[PDB]
């Protein structure tokens, strides 16, 4: 899931770089990636 | 001919109102695109509309 | 130890997320003061 | 000629209906934009439509 | 005749503005569609618009 989030984040980053997307979309993609990372940390803690 | 002139002036007023709207849109969008608040595509559409 | 490590990484992710929402604040406020977005969008961003 | 006048009057009636709608929209937006209930872009669009 | 030419030039200027906008759209979409950032359908729509 996090790999998917980073893929979407990179893709939206490219779209913003090309100007087809606002910085708001890039920011929300960043937030989603951070949320997935936090979820991964929680699952890592549970596994440990 | 006065009636035709009135019609032409009415069309002119409509076009001028649309132009004022487009000018306002571009004036508002210009600083926003500088900080990427609006997409470069949206600003280009606004400029084309203007 | 596992909890402390995973929680350090999780807090890093959550801090990045908070920074992202604050960047959304900067952008949404800039739009609102610019007269593009109404107050509702700005308030929604604040709540987020 | 009576039919042509009737057609033109129909077109004028449609234009008056559109004007009435735009006037009502601007009247509703005018107090709202002062408290920022509607975006300044939307008010300027309403004014342009009027 | 000068007025007719001015009107035609205005129409041409509008067409050039639309062409410029479409060119910008396609220029932005062309690198994005290769990485599948935009749908192939959207790129074909942009090409059709251009």
């Amino acid at each position: 899931t996090l790999d998917s989030r980073m893929a979407s984040l990179e893709l939206v980053s490219q779209r913003r770089a090309a100007g087809a997307a606002t910085a708001l979309d890039y920011q929300e993609a960043v937030g989603l990636a951070e949320q997935a990372r936090a979820e991964r940390e929680s699952t890592e803690r549970q596994l440990r | 001919f006065k009636a035709a002139l009135s019609r032409a002036q009415g069309e002119l007023a409509r076009a001028e109102a649309q132009l004022f709207q487009a000018q306002a849109m571009v004036r508002r969008y210009e600083p926003l695109v500088k900080i990427d608040a609006v997409s470069q595509q949206d600003f280009d559409n606004a400029m084309a509309a203007l | 130890l596992a909890a402390t490590d995973t929680l350090r990484r999780e807090e890093a992710a959550r801090q990045a997320l908070a920074g992202s929402s604050e960047a959304a604040m900067a952008l949404a406020k800039a739009r609102y003061e610019g007269g593009v977005d109404d107050y509702l969008r700005y308030l929604d961003a604040q709540r987020s």
